[PDB]
């Protein structure tokens, strides 16, 4: 259950 | 290091970090419906959120935080940040909200969406206040950065309180920066503190508008008016409304 | 006019003199007993709030309609800032009344709000918020919270909002006076002023959340609310 | 509306 925002904050 | 930036360097960083003004998918071949107007605003917000994330990474001090804290601050502040940007863009359009260059609406058009006109009126009032204060672009970018760092800060073992103290040191530098700007603009000492207070009290109103907008967006979701992206659904869910 | 002529020290004395009294609550709790105690207390505090508002310099210069609007917008914020203030010296607890000092960990929905209140009290404590500051902040909430939601475009309307903004500036001057008096540098004064006013954004947030809670409580119609409280709630679904 | 009105006058 990985938040989309958490991933986008890395890209 | 945020804390070592001068006031002028802080202002430059913030102005350079500003996101672009995006276009809506407005289709002038057809009349609005509640659903199509909401579709446009949510489609725009979705595209704006991606640019916001990249802007936040450029706000001095923000990348020092853990990803979890970055997530929390943006979850708390996203709608306030979009709204302050809308109000800023609308300053030179009395009576209208420049959602986009191809989507400049008045309150009568806002009535197309159930419960939206009340929020429109609050946004228009805030735009008027900005215009009447002659809010400057340099002050605006300071205020938007204050929202990002402040809104979720009191919802934050003890490297925890170091995160919190870090945020507060950064917020102190942004205050210093606002005062510098006002001084440079020729304001008297008394005028500086009075204007600082007027600007910061508007953040209370922006918070209020965000809370009302989030309740409204949740009702649109709960009535199946518009499909929200997975991102918007998660941002909305962070606020956990009923 | 009185307010614009007051000195910083006289504003502070006026605000201290205007302060409402601390009231008491009415064995084990239920969910129902709990909220009844809180809403009964709120109702009694609201009557005292009205007298206090009338003593805030500038407020009686306003029309009765403007006074109603400001109080309808601000009342829960004002109750909440009072609660936070009373709780400063009681870490982890909210001092609803001297005989109702409640810890965090039983009202469906209340915990998120309690936690926000506790965090604000903790913030006050960390800043060493002073009583003279607190009263300035509570008056700012009264005058600020509804000032942009004045609807009419009339000439009487703007003269109104302008008077409110001149009063707000005098309260800012008063906060700065207190800070200067206390030995703060100019830089420290400006920083502290900002810190205090940013807390008002959090108080607004807590009020908005609490109002949602109170509205669901009303509809469910199991906890008794006063006619007055029902009125005040009514104003926010409008 | 009304209760608050009366309280303010009273
Ligand atoms: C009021 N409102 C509701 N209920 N949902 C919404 N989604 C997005 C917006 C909005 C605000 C500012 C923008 O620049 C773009 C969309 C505004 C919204
Ligand atoms: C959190 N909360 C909700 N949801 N409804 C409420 N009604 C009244 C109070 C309250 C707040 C401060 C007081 O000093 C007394 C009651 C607090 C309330």
């Amino acid at each position: 259950k990985h938040k989309i925002l958490h991933r986008l904050l890395q890209d | 290091l945020a804390l070592s930036l001068t006031a002028d360097q802080m202002v430059s960083a913030l102005l350079d970090a500003e996101p672009p003004i995006l276009y809506s998918e407005y289709d002038p071949t057809r009349p609005f419906s509640e659903a199509s107007m909401m579709g446009l605003l949510t489609n725009l917000a979705d595209r704006e959120l991606v640019h916001m994330i990249n802007w936040a990474k450029r706000v001095p001090g923000f990348v020092d935080l853990t990803l979890h804290d970055q997530v929390h601050l943006l979850e708390c502040a996203w709608l306030e940040i979009l709204m302050i940007g809308l109000v800023w863009r609308s300053m030179e359009h009395p009576g209208k909200l420049l959602f986009a260059p191809n989507l400049l609406l008045d309150r009568n058009q806002g009535k197309c969406v159930e419960g939206m006109v009340e929020i429109f009126d609050m946004l228009l009032a805030t735009s008027s206040r900005f215009r009447m204060m002659n809010l400057q672009g340099e002050e605006f970018v300071c205020l938007k950065s204050i929202i990002l760092l402040n809104s979720g800060v009191y919802t934050f073992t003890l490297k925890s309180l170091e995160e919190k103290d870090h945020i507060h040191r950064v917020l102190d530098k942004i205050t210093d920066t606002l005062i510098h700007l006002m001084a440079k603009a020729g304001l008297t000492l008394q005028q500086q503190h009075q204007r600082l207070a007027q600007l910061l009290l508007i953040l209370s109103h922006i918070r209020h508008m965000s809370n009302k907008g989030m309740e409204h967006l949740y009702s649109m979701k709960c009535k199946n008016v518009v499909p929200l992206s997975d991102l918007l659904l998660e941002m909305l869910d962070a606020h956990r409304l009923h």
